[PDB]
């Protein structure tokens, strides 16, 4: 399981005035998987 | 024309058929063949080795450094569409639209006049552009334009051009599909045209340099060697071939010592 | 006659795996390829998974 | 390299001078050169054509849309003197002049962007313009320009670029004794160029969808003729060979097929 | 080395003799030597003839589209002078003598409207005759140069294109009787090479429309006979010789034909 960042911008209609320059920031959680309950026996493997 | 009748006709066509395939085969070098220079050894034991060696090996240095200045290739063929790329995509990439790097046009022919460091620098100053126009926000990354496997193919491609500069080709960058733009694969075109460039050219300072100084020491050990007769073909030799040599005056005493091969044969002891 | 020491060493390096083993197709297929390879940097674990995912595909009741 | 099949050297031989000389011949294509797939079918009849000729044929059109992926020109470049040509010529004379030709500049404007089919569809609209200033009092002329000789070698270098679009020859059709105006001659250039820029990518698109239909073709055939084996070796080849192929895919896959060449060779009876 | 199914060796001196002189000899037609026809036949009567003859003369039509289409001359080197009487004289007189320019000799606008030829050529006659005597109504002659014998000469040497339209010949203009030098000489020139042209390339599609229609034709009937055999190298030979074929097609079939030929003998029983 990999971290991926994103930095994109907005749409051009909000990126005119004076955010151009902006870069919104998203975390991206590749190949990982939600998680809903305490693991308890793969808590060697398994990393929240 | 074409000397050493005395060695075996066997090995003397084995050095015919190097200096005629020379440009084919690859690593053009005499360092890396050893088996022409442990063909190049003398009958009879060390006792004629260690007269007749140098005089082998000289000859072969200087048919080496014959056959590089005469079957070096054109390289202002390469720089030709350097040039043009340089010209018309950073002229339409910059003044054409948004031009923020009229300095930095100034630093591409600046230095297109004759430096290579800065070659360097501005494979630095254009990789930042690239990865400024294929994804839209400037930030740096090390020596990656695009491409990963044509990246590995790319090295491949150069290890052959610097071992065999008479025998090079030019990759084709380009991609059929449009993930990233022309102008990022013009910036690719150039990247790797003006690596290919410096590398045919410093490789050939290399070799160059590399055939001069073998000359070199071929003979001052020659001359150490036959230093001790005083027979009158002895001193012919040594007056013949004790005369130094360039790069553009071994051509005129090739055809010197091939004229008189026989008086300096007759002078081997 | 270095080629079968090479085959034999990435056997033993792979699991351990007895000569037995070495005997089953799934591995007296892949033995010669991964002869191939393991002399560079790659990897000891990524042979172990090769195995396993191979050995699974080979076993499709 | 060059793994093919049971094939002679002899014809392995032939297909290496053909998907080199690819982008040397004309009419690359190879329904209209049938040699390549008789030269590709195996010596002893249909026993053994009956699948390696398969697996053979897949392993041609493979490599053929990978020789055509690896040497595809950039037709951007054409594309860019249009960009410059309809930019400046077209909106900044009917901006300049005669205020009434802005919804066709609109048009245009949308020509400029990457609609080319339905672009080019009204060149005949745009023409009649440069009708009306090449010739006074506007009627309806050939769609190609004004020379003769020129309208015809123009047809002659789009059929060409239409039977090599590898191989493709701008025509550069400006003149000095220019009887026909300056802007009128840009719009003869542009339409020129705009034709040869839609030619060149329907046939390259053509052809590239022609090939990537023959490789699924194959695949359907030759894993429908590879389905009733079950041992550990033909039914690896079944899920190598089956594994789904786009064009970004299949150079990958080549070097796939290579390292599994080593063993579907033996794995085929 | 030209191969024939099963010949002797005065019909393969006859057939190699009738490909070399085929450029030679009149009546350039393979229908109109019923003795090349009576020489493709095969021995041992109609048992052999039945399954043979078919793959003979399937050898002779493709060898001869081959040859006719590799010998084909070029027909744009009297188009030039076509151009060279269209454009310097008809144009300039029109406007020197203020006939206002009239474009149906531009018409044509390339060398592809072998229609309305004959109108373009009944107002050259026109023009022709308004020349020669200033207030002509249109009168019935055929050339307008005021011409006779050397009109029965020019149908002698149509007549001698239709036959060998692979080599043929350009006529005259005479001077001893003088009447409109560079005016009516040169429409003389433009009606007789106008004629010789669409005469050539008529005559030319005919011959390969009728050698296509007959090699599509044993095509059928060679794979209708050869459709019984179920045997290897039998079938082996239908999947050969089932092929489709075009104009460029041939060539590469015929070296295909040639190295099966190689095979296909003996395959047939």
């Amino acid at each position: 399981t990999k971290i991926l960042e994103v930095e994109v911008s907005l749409d051009p209609a909000q990126r005119h005035g004076n955010s151009v320059h902006f870069q919104s920031l998203q975390h991206i959680l590749y190949n990982g998987l939600c998680l809903i309950s305490p693991i308890t026996t793969l808590r060697r493997y398994y990393q929240p | 024309s074409i000397p050493f009748a005395w060695l075996d006709r066997d090995k003397v066509q084995r050095l015919t058929n190097f200096l005629s395939n020379l440009e084919n085969l690859e690593n053009v070098d005499l360092r890396e063949h050893p088996y022409v220079t442990n063909s190049c050894v003398v009958r009879e034991g060390e006792d004629v080795d260690e007269l007749k060696t140098l005089y082998n090996t000289f000859i072969l240095w200087l048919m080496y450094h014959y056959v590089l200045s005469k079957r070096k290739p054109d390289y202002n063929a390469i720089w030709q569409d350097i040039t043009k790329l340089q010209n018309v995509v950073n002229e339409y990439l910059k003044s054409k639209g948004l031009n923020k790097g009229n300095f930095e046009n100034m630093f591409t022919n600046k230095e297109k006049f004759e430096s290579q460091f800065s070659d360097i620098h501005r494979a630095l100053l254009r990789l930042g552009n690239s990865i400024r126009w294929g994804s839209n926000v400037p930030i740096d990354t090390p020596y990656v334009n695009l491409t990963a496997e044509d990246s590995s193919e790319i090295e491949n491609n150069l290890q052959d051009a610097e071992k065999n500069m008479l025998w090079y080709t030019v990759y084709n960058i380009n991609d059929p599909w449009d993930e990233n733009g022309y102008l990022v694969t013009s910036i690719n075109k150039l990247v790797y045209l003006g690596k290919l460039f410096v590398t045919l050219n410093q490789s050939w300072s290399k070799l160059e340099k590399v055939a001069m100084s073998q000359i070199v020491t071929t003979q001052n050990h020659l001359s150490g060697h036959l230093r001790k007769n005083e027979n009158f073909n002895a001193v012919y030799s040594q007056r013949v071939l004790q005369t130094p040599l360039t790069g553009q005056r071994v051509e005129s005493f090739l055809k010197i010592i091939t004229s008189d091969y026989e008086i300096i044969k007759s002078s081997l002891e | 006659k270095e080629e079968e020491k090479k085959k034999q060493q990435m056997l033993t390096g792979v699991l351990g795996l007895q000569p037995t083993m070495a005997n089953h197709p799934v591995l007296g297929v892949f033995l010669p390829k991964y002869a191939k390879q393991n002399g560079g940097n790659v990897d000891k674990t990524a042979f172990r998974l090769d195995l396993i995912r191979m050995l699974a595909l080979h076993r499709l009741n």
